[PDB]
């Protein structure tokens, strides 16, 4: 009982921590969003990196 | 008669002159502006702005 209330304790702290990851509003392991396509030329032309959810 | 006539002649082309002056002094401004507009909508075309940076 002792090991799975831990078990369920940090399965809490890794969420908190999930959620707690974002910079300035975004955040590449939230999932709160597919992607972020960051800019790469004048043109308008963007450097995107899909998210990866944790 | 046409000797002394032609001082309007020379009048009317400095006076162009000067008037396609005051149009590039102000085309520098107008270029200038456009860069910057051009800076702020390149600029927020990212997708990883917050919303109030937006």
């Amino acid at each position: 009982n002792a090991l799975k209330a831990d078990f369920e304790s940090l399965r809490d702290q890794l969420q908190k921590a999930a959620t707690n990851a974002k910079f300035n509003g975004v955040s590449l392991a939230d999932g709160s969003t597919t992607k972020l396509s960051f800019l790469a030329n004048e043109d308008g032309s963007n450097f995107t990196v899909t998210a990866q959810t944790l | 008669a046409t000797a002394s006539s032609l001082n309007s002649v020379k009048d009317s082309l400095q006076r162009g002159q000067s008037t396609i002056d005051v149009a590039l002094a102000a085309g520098d401004t107008i270029t200038d502006l456009l860069t910057k507009m051009k800076e702020k909508a390149l600029a927020a075309s990212d997708t990883s702005l917050n919303t109030a940076s937006f």
